[PDB]
C-alpha cells in the first residue's frame, strides 16, 4: 500500500523505484483581462520523476503547446503525467524498470494504473510522506531548461551531483528533502544561504554548489534554522 | 397455473416464493406452491428456522418440466427435482390440491411487480451463470463466490456473471486511456453490448439476475454485479435512449421491492451518489432519483 516513515529505508534498497510529482506539470500566471475578466497564461511545465536511489532525475518538460484547444487542463495534467510516465518506462531496458512508482499526490493513483495497465507487476503506490518536489523550480538550471524549452524535452539529471561518492542515498535523500523544503518555505532565503559565499561554486555538470562535507554540515543546519525561523513566523510559536 | 409440490416440510423453515414468504413449522401438513404465473421465472427459497444462516433457493421455470421440493435429511436441506413421469406427477398435485395442502401464489391482479423486477431474465440465461447443466432448474444460496471474486475458489459453485472491470485491458483501449476512464461508452456499448450480450435485453436480464440474488439471499457477489452494471451504464456518456428509459423502470421497481431495512447492506453510498448526482446520467432516471431519494434520503 502507502509509502510513510513505518518503510522509509525501503526507498534505498535495490528495487528501482521511482517518485513521481505532478506539481509542476500545468502551471499558469492569473491575470486581468481588457473587460476586467481573470484569464490564465500557462507556462512550460515539468514532470518530476526521481530514482531515489540513484539521484537519476527524468525531468519531463511540458511544453505550453500540449495544452492548445484542450479542456479540464487540471484534469488533463494527471493524464498527460501517466502518459508520459509509461512512455518513459517502456523507453527503458526491462532491468532498468522500474518495481514500483510512488505518486507524491493520491489524484495519480488511477491515471498512472490505468496507463501502466500493461505493467501488472509495477506497483503505484501513494506516500504519507510530504515531499516538497514541487520547489524543483527553485533549482535554477531545472527552472531555467523548462522555461527555455520550445518544444516538449526530456532532461536526465543527477539531483545529488556527485555526493553518492562520499555519503549514503539515504543521507542524499535527507539532504535533497531538506533543501527542497527549505526553498519551497523561503525560497530567496534559501538560496542567499547557497550562494552567500562566493568561492564555493557550482559545477557545470552539477546543481547545487560544490560544499566539502563540513560547509555541507554548515549549509544543513543553516537550512534547518530557515525552516524553524519560517515556522515560528507562520504560526506565532 | 402450474404448482411446486413438495413430498413433507420434516424442518421449520421460511419459505421464500418469488417476493413473497411463509413460515412452515416442523411436521407442518405443507404439500407446496400452486398458482405459480407461467410466463416468469421464479425463485423458491428457504431460511431455517434453526440456522437463519444459507439462504438458499431454485431458479426454475415451470414451462421446462415438472418439479417439486423434497427434504434431503443427508445435505440437511429442501432439494428442487424434476419428475419425469407427467402422470405420477399430475396425480400428486391433484391429491394435494383436494387435500388443500398448498399455498396459493399470492399475485395481486393490479400487480407487475414480479413481471417487472425479472422483465430481461431467462431460464436459459440463468444456466449460464449458474453451471449445472444435468437440471433445468438452478440453485443459488448466501455464500457463492462468483468467478470476479474467485480472480481476486471451486469453480463449480460459482456464479459466472460477466466480469466488469473499469481498469483492465477489455475496459481501456490503448491512447484512449483518460478517454475510456472518464467515458466508459466504448466498454459499455462496444465490448459489452455489441462483444459479449450482443444486445441491451441479455444486460438488463444479468443485471436484474445479480439484484433477485442480491436481495433474497444476501449474495454480496451478486450485490457488486448490481451495482457494476449500473455504473458502466451511468459512467457512459453514450447510451441509446430506450436503454436510459428500461434502466429508469429496471432500477425504480428493485428499490421499491428492497425491504427498508436491507438498505444498509444492499446499496452502495459511492455508487448511488455518483449516479444520481455526478454521472453523465445524473439526470437521465428521473423515476430512480425520486424513489430513492423519497425512501433512502440517508444513503444520499
Amino acid at each position: 500500500g502507502a509509502m510513510n516513515s513505518s518503510n522509509y529505508a525501503e526507498l534505498f534498497n535495490n528495487d528501482i523505484k521511482l517518485f513521481v510529482d505532478d506539481t509542476n506539470v500545468y502551471r499558469v500566471t492569473v491575470h486581468k483581462t481588457f473587460e476586467g475578466n481573470v484569464a490564465t497564461k500557462a507556462i512550460n511545465g515539468c514532470i518530476f520523476t526521481l530514482n531515489p536511489k540513484t539521484g537519476h532525475l527524468f525531468l519531463k518538460i511540458i511544453h505550453t503547446s500540449v495544452w492548445a484547444g484542450q479542456k479540464r487542463l487540471s484534469q488533463l495534467a494527471k493524464w498527460k503525467t501517466a502518459e508520459e510516465v509509461s512512455a518513459l518506462v517502456r523507453s527503458l531496458p526491462k532491468e532498468e524498470q522500474p518495481k514500483q512508482i510512488i505518486v507524491t499526490r493520491k489524484a495519480m493513483l488511477d491515471p498512472l494504473e490505468v496507463h501502466m495497465l500493461d505493467f501488472p507487476n509495477i506497483a503505484i503506490r501513494p506516500t504519507e510522506l510530504r515531499l516538497p518536489f514541487s520547489a524543483a523550480m527553485s533549482i535554477d538550471k531545472l527552472s531555467d531548461v523548462v522555461m527555455k524549452a520550445t518544444e516538449p524535452q526530456m532532461v536526465l539529471f543527477n539531483i545529488y551531483d556527485d555526493w553518492l561518492d562520499r555519503i549514503s542515498s539515504y543521507t542524499a535523500f535527507s539532504r535533497l528533502t531538506l533543501l527542497l523544503r527549505a526553498l519551497k518555505t523561503n525560497e530567496e532565503s534559501a538560496k542567499m544561504i547557497l550562494l552567500s559565499d562566493p568561492t564555493i561554486t557550482i559545477k557545470s555538470y552539477h546543481l547545487w554548489p560544490s560544499f566539502t562535507d563540513e560547509q555541507w554540515i554548515t549549509i544543513e543546519s543553516q537550512m534547518r534554522d530557515l525552516i524553524l525561523t519560517e515556522y515560528g513566523r507562520k504560526y506565532n510559536v | 397455473m402450474n404448482t411446486v409440490p413438495f413430498t413433507s416440510a420434516p424442518i421449520e423453515v421460511t419459505i421464500g416464493i418469488d417476493q413473497y414468504s411463509f413460515n412452515v413449522k416442523e411436521n407442518q401438513p405443507f404439500h407446496g406452491i400452486k398458482d405459480i404465473p407461467i410466463g416468469h421465472v421464479h425463485v423458491i427459497h428457504f431460511q431455517h428456522a434453526d440456522n437463519s444462516s444459507m439462504r438458499y433457493g431454485y431458479w426454475f421455470d415451470c414451462r421446462m418440466g415438472n418439479f417439486y421440493i423434497q427434504y434431503d435429511p443427508k445435505d440437511g436441506l429442501y432439494k428442487m427435482m424434476e419428475e419425469r413421469d407427467g402422470a405420477k406427477f399430475e396425480n400428486i398435485v391433484h391429491n394435494f390440491k383436494e387435500r388443500q395442502m398448498m399455498v396459493s401464489y399470492p399475485k395481486i391482479d393490479e400487480d407487475d411487480t414480479w413481471y417487472n423486477l425479472t422483465e430481461f431474465v431467462q431460464m436459459d440465461k440463468i444456466r449460464k451463470i449458474v453451471r449445472k447443466d444435468e437440471n433445468q432448474f438452478s440453485y443459488v444460496d448466501s455464500s457463492m463466490t462468483t468467478v470476479q471474486e474467485n480472480e481476486l475458489s471451486d469453480p463449480a459453485h460459482s456464479l459466472n456473471y460477466t466480469v466488469i472491470n473499469f481498469k483492465s485491458r477489455e475496459a481501456i483501449r490503448p491512447g484512449h486511456e483518460m478517454e475510456d476512464f472518464l467515458d466508459k461508452s466504448y466498454y459499455l456499448n462496444t465490448v459489452m453490448l455489441q462483444g459479449i450480450f450482443k444486445n441491451s435485453s441479455n444486460y438488463f436480464g444479468e443485471l436484474q439476475f445479480a439484484f433477485l440474488n442480491a436481495m433474497f439471499f444476501g449474495n454480496y457477489g451478486s450485490s457488486l454485479q448490481w451495482h457494476a452494471m449500473i455504473e458502466l451504464i451511468c459512467s457512459s456518456a453514450t447510451v441509446p435512449k430506450h436503454m436510459l428509459d428500461k434502466l429508469d423502470e429496471i432500477l425504480y421497481y428493485q428499490i421499491k421491492t428492497l425491504p427498508e431495512q436491507y438498505s444498509d447492506i444492499l446499496l452502495n453510498e459511492r455508487v448511488w451518489n455518483i449516479c444520481l448526482y455526478s454521472s453523465f446520467q445524473k439526470n437521465s432516471l428521473h423515476n430512480t432519483e425520486k424513489i430513492m431519494e423519497n425512501k433512502y434520503p440517508e444513503l444520499l
